[PDB]
RNA sequence: GAUCUGGUUGAUUCUGCCAGUAGUCAUAUGCUUGUUUCAAGGACUUAGCCAUGC
RNA sequence: AGCCAGUGAUGGCCGUGUAGUGGACUGCCAUGGCGUUGACGGGAGCGGGGGAUUAGGGUUCGAUUCCGGAGAGGGAGCCUG
RNA sequence: GGACAAGUCUGGUGCCAGCACCCGCGGUAAUUCCAGCUCCAAAAGCGUAUAUUAAUGCUGUUGCUGUUAAAGGGUUCGUAGUUGAACUGUGGGCCACGUAGUGUGGUGCCGUACCAGUCCCGUACCUCGACGUGUUUUGACCCACGCCCUCGUGGCC
RNA sequence: AAUUUUACUGUGACCAAAAAGAUGCGACCAAAGCAGUUUGCCGACUUGAAUUACAAAGCAUGGGAUAACGAAGCAUCAGCCCUGGGGUUAUGUUGGUUUUAGAAGUCCUUGGGAGAUUAUGGGGCCGCCGCGCGGCUUCGAAUGAAGGAGGGUAGUUCGGGGGAGAACGUACUGGUGCGUCAGAGGUGAAAUUCUUAGACCGCACCAAGACGAACUACAGCGAAGGCAUUCUUCAAGGAUACCUUCCUCAAUCAAGAACCAAAGUGUGGGGAUCAAAGAUGAUUAGAGACCAUUGUAGUCCACACUGCAAACCAUGACACCCAUGAAUUGGGGAGUGCCUCUCAGCACGUUUCUUACUUCUUCACGCGAAAGCUUGGAGGUUACAGUCUCAGGGGGGAGUACGUUCGCAAGAGUGAAACUUAAAGAA
RNA sequence: AAAGUUCACCGAUAUUGCUUCAAUAGAGGAAGCAAAAGUCGUAACAAGGUAGCUGUAGGUGAACCUGCAGCUGGAUCAUUU
RNA sequence: GGAAGUCGGCAAAAUAGAUGCGUAAGUUCGCAAGAAGCAUUGGCUCUGAGGGCAAUUGCCAACUCAGAACUGCUUACGGCGGGGAAUCCAACUGUAUAAUU
């Protein structure tokens, strides 16, 4: 079969370092050209700007309005498409306001039918964006 | 090549016993074969076996009796300490209560369990049960 | 199978069990050693030795009786080849592939087959240098 | 504890990856909090800038 | 994929400086030293004792209380001991 | 709804608003959205985001795959490297009886068979004197075992 | 004088604490911490054990598996013992002229005991072509030869294997000389084409270039790419036979090297056929295509390049074991037909054997998701270890971009990422 | 025995020039991926209506077509005994 | 002050020897190249290296290169390239309207 040696271990090494660049998994890990490209400097969350307020359709099989809005962020002033859930809630971000973003799960994979939108509204105004949805709370 | 006469010899027997044959014929043979047969032999697990004489290396001649499942060399000879004869044992045996893990030690080649008795240790040459 | 190629040949001697001398040689071991040395003297080589005993004298297996074998014999009396038989029969095929190669420039058969030979030659030289048979540096050409 | 499950077909047996699952003196944010014991606490970015007292 | 030598690179000889040996340094002499068993260059990073996960083999973290090293905005000189 | 423990309950909306980590739900009777009522998990705790370990035999030394699913170089030569045939030899006696299988000889040799005989068919049998079992008992082998061995031959004694 | 080393294994030496395993003790339990317990006094028992450690290092035990040295055997030759001869120390002390005699060295010779290889053979004359006798002088101790490698000898063995010459064969095209007279060619049907200036057809010749039909096959040879008329030549290669020689010389491979169908490139030749580009005629809604008539580069040779193929058995090389029955190619061993010299020859029939391409429908076991594979296995594998080496890591972006090496160019080798997708795929 | 003079040595800092690394603007020219299915066709899948495919060279609105050599993964495991 | 002059840097200025170091794009691999750029240079007093011929010694010839101490400048004969980034044309050396090309 493959080498077997008992003065191998030399081969047996180089094998194992060359073969390991083919994941994906293990070269993301290794590589820093993923921090560069993702907006959020290896970060979970993120400070920002509303821009403006956008709606996004839905992939084929659906057919929505996905009520996104447009985040320029502060430490390093990138421009990124969050989305803002739960229902209603479009009605407490307004224009100019400084929100808290997080990812949306899937380490910078789009989810669900929502083209190419990978992040997700947390706070807003530094108050939550639940509790104003739950009433716990009002907007400053 | 052939690099490795132990290795031989044990895939010729397993094989004979596989199809069910009554004797088998092995070459080129060595005094290490000889003496993993006495092993086996000794454990009533072969049967008689009688070498062949050539002005070269010899033949081998073994009576089978339908007792052994299997035998292997374990390549390379690694190495085992008296407190690393479970390891072994674990790995490769389907069962502690039977089997044999035959050992080259300075004292000689025999199975763990006397080398065990005699609180050894050495570099593993193969198995049967 | 050969080493430079795809044969599979199995065609040799197989020696017999039986050493001693089979009793109706006469031929005393002095008068072996004799005719040995009587046709070293003609230049003919350790091999072509054993075949003319063989074929002609009754002695097969020049070993069994004298005791030694026929290179050993021709070193202890001084008229053992300059370099060994094998490497020598070897440089003489390779000259005359070059030889042939200078008049005929698009024998790439004979080209490939001149590669082997002289790999061949690289390969033995190396060997008799490790165990003294040739004075280290010795090249082939 | 030496364990796995959902998605390719009109059905079937595969390769294979996506998704699920349990931890983390591992960080941060959300909701909620009666008692007690033991406890880390401006490394992460900016070895950036510093009133006053010791 | 080659590195090192005017202006020290590897060694030798008397010397000088140091607390002391030393190419640490002056003069002279020789032509050496390292490298596919990965030199030279580049990237991330204070070492270790140790933490997390654990059939077994492993993978990963360690700025941080103990030990060692280094620095006092940036970088160089020096007195007293 | 499933993975995954827990409703074929009742109102509202009508591919809209929204849920949905994945598969999917919503176009007028929604087991999935917004609510009420029950129930389930674990509980002074419980969700979400990012990184990392196990799941992963999806990095395989233990321990993967390469005809057709991703993957054998177009074919030979060849250096560093890795891997490489057998051989020099594992004593001998007595102890002592325990034990121990072979075969070895002999021992009795019943009972039957068989062998050679008698009557005597046929063209079957009946009578009469070794050969083979299987009772015991020798020779080596091995296992339990104390000593000796100039522990091959010599050569001393 | 003498005077073996390493790795592996047993047991000791040598190793801050904290952390980790743990030995003892109800801090009311526990996470902890080393402390604590007396049916009471001027006290007693006291504890706080013992472990480990990537590799290296250090004393000593064995010698099985291993690896480091040495040797290449004529490169080696060397008895042992015992006489008998020849040739610093003391001299109370110190300094010198002194010396005992020894010990070494050499050369002689006397007792003995060994030897792992007979002292035999040669020189050697005479008298009886051979033939023994007498005196005689002169000068063989090493394992064995792998169903591992290499080399040798033989059948002047075997074959579309390779390189050079000289010829041969019909055919396509074009000419020449005769004959004949109205069409020929091509298609599904036609039209571009040729033709009374004689086409097509018939016979005989000539020139030039290419190619070797049928025989020709589940046949042969070659490392692959490939290889088909005969005769003459040159150097090779495999199998078989062998009581020849030699004695581990071997297997597989980064770097490096040589070869490599067709198309393509450069410079000289050559130019019959076919034929990318291009031109005409058709078909069609259109037809730039398929069909027809043509036609340049190419197709052929020499010398330099290129280095890619479904370059495929989509199956890397070396070694072992493994069930059957019919065939076939080459070598060897042990009744029938032809037979005046490549002839003590050549074919065939029966039985064995080594090598090669493979077949089973009346071919295993076994394996595989299946289709299928099965003595060059895809078997002997969760009962997982003979040895070496080249690739893969969900589908695309992409064999793309940038850098660099090679190339005259065309291109070749090495070779990402940002983004995007839940499948793509196999039987 | 201070101030001071001259020289050697260590050397901050500035200017200039090279070298290297990381980020960045740009008229124009292209490539990929999505969305809507808008226009033109029908190359592949059946002998897909000229079997398909690999390498190479030329051509053309687009899929593609044509020449040369190869393959079956073919639409044939097969016919002078 | 530094091309504001002028159709136009015309004319002038400017660089400059030698030695050590260093040298880009592009390329037909020969070049480009003196690319670009940086440093040194006087006088005086010494030291070392580089040879020949006769018997280790003696005698004798040639100026070149390297190094050190001291000392000085008013930057001080003559002679002696200015450099770089691009576009158009012609490949290059050569010839050619004696007296406007
Ligand atoms: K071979
Ligand atoms: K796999
Ligand atoms: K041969
Ligand atoms: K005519
Ligand atoms: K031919
Ligand atoms: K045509
Ligand atoms: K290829
Ligand atoms: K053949
Ligand atoms: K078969
Ligand atoms: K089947
Ligand atoms: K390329
Ligand atoms: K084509
Ligand atoms: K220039
Ligand atoms: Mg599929
Ligand atoms: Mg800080
Ligand atoms: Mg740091
Ligand atoms: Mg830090
Ligand atoms: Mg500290
Ligand atoms: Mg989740
Ligand atoms: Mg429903
Ligand atoms: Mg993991
Ligand atoms: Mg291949
Ligand atoms: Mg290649
Ligand atoms: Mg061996
Ligand atoms: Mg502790
Ligand atoms: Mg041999
Ligand atoms: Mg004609
Ligand atoms: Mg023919
Ligand atoms: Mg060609
Ligand atoms: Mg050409
Ligand atoms: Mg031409
Ligand atoms: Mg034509
Ligand atoms: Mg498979
Ligand atoms: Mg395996
Ligand atoms: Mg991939
Ligand atoms: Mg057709
Ligand atoms: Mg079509
Ligand atoms: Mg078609
Ligand atoms: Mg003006
Ligand atoms: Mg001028
Ligand atoms: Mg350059
Ligand atoms: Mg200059
Ligand atoms: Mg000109
Ligand atoms: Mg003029
Ligand atoms: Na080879
Ligand atoms: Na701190
Ligand atoms: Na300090
Ligand atoms: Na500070
Ligand atoms: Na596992
Ligand atoms: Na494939
Ligand atoms: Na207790
Ligand atoms: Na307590
Ligand atoms: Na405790
Ligand atoms: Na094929
Ligand atoms: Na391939
Ligand atoms: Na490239
Ligand atoms: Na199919
Ligand atoms: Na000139």
């Amino acid at each position: 079969t493959k080498t077997n040696g008992q003065h191998a271990a030399r081969k047996l090494v180089r094998l194992r370092r060359k073969n390991r660049w083919a994941d994906k998994g293990w070269k993301k890990s290794h590589t820093f050209v993923a921090q560069k490209a993702n907006p959020f400097g290896g970060s979970s969350h993120a400070k920002g700007i509303v821009l403006e307020k956008i709606g996004v359709g839905a992939k084929q099989p659906n057919s929505a309005i996905r009520k996104c809005v447009r985040v320029q962020l502060i430490k390093n002033d990138k421009k990124i498409i969050a989305f803002v859930p739960n229902d209603g809630c479009l009605h407490f971000i307004e224009e100019n306001d400084e929100v808290l973003v997080s990812g949306f799960g899937r380490s910078g994979h789009a989810v669900g039918d929502i083209p190419g939108v990978r992040f997700k509204i947390v706070k807003v105004s530094s108050v939550g964006l639940y509790a104003l949805y739950r009433q716990k709370k009002e907007k400053p | 090549t052939m690099m490795s006469v132990l290795a031989n010899a044990l895939r010729c027997i397993a094989g004979a016993e596989r199809r069910g044959k009554r004797q088998v014929l092995i070459r080129p043979s060595s005094k290490v074969v000889v003496k993993f047969l006495q092993v086996m032999q000794k454990h009533g697990y072969i049967g008689e076996f009688e070498i062949v004489d050539d002005h070269r290396a010899g033949k081998i001649v073994v009576n089978l009796n339908g007792r052994l499942n299997k035998c292997g060399a374990i390549c390379p000879r690694f190495d085992c300490t008296a407190r690393d004869f479970e390891k072994w044992v674990k790995n490769i045996l389907p069962s502690r209560q039977f089997g044999f893990v035959v050992l080259t030690t300075s004292l000689g080649i025999m199975d763990h369990e006397e080398a065990r008795a005699r609180n050894t240790g050495g570099k593993v040459l193969g198995f049967f049960y | 199978v050969r080493m430079h190629g795809n044969g599979h040949g199995k065609a040799a001697s197989a020696l017999p069990y039986r050493r001693t001398p089979p009793t109706w040689l006469k031929s005393s071991s002095r008068d072996v050693i004799d005719a040995v040395c009587k046709l070293a003297k003609k230049g003919l080589s350790p091999s072509r030795i054993g075949m003319q005993l063989r074929d002609s004298m009754g002695i097969a297996q020049v070993k069994n009786v004298t005791g030694r074998k026929i290179l050993r014999i021709l070193k202890h009396k001084g008229m053992a080849p300059e370099i060994p038989e094998d490497l020598y029969c070897l440089i003489k095929r390779a000259t005359q592939m070059r030889k042939h190669l200078e008049r005929n420039t698009k024998d790439k058969d004979t080209k490939f087959r001149l590669i082997l030979v002289e790999s061949r030659i690289h390969r033995l030289a190396r060997y008799y240098r490790r165990v003294k048979q040739l004075p280290p540096t010795w090249k082939y050409e």
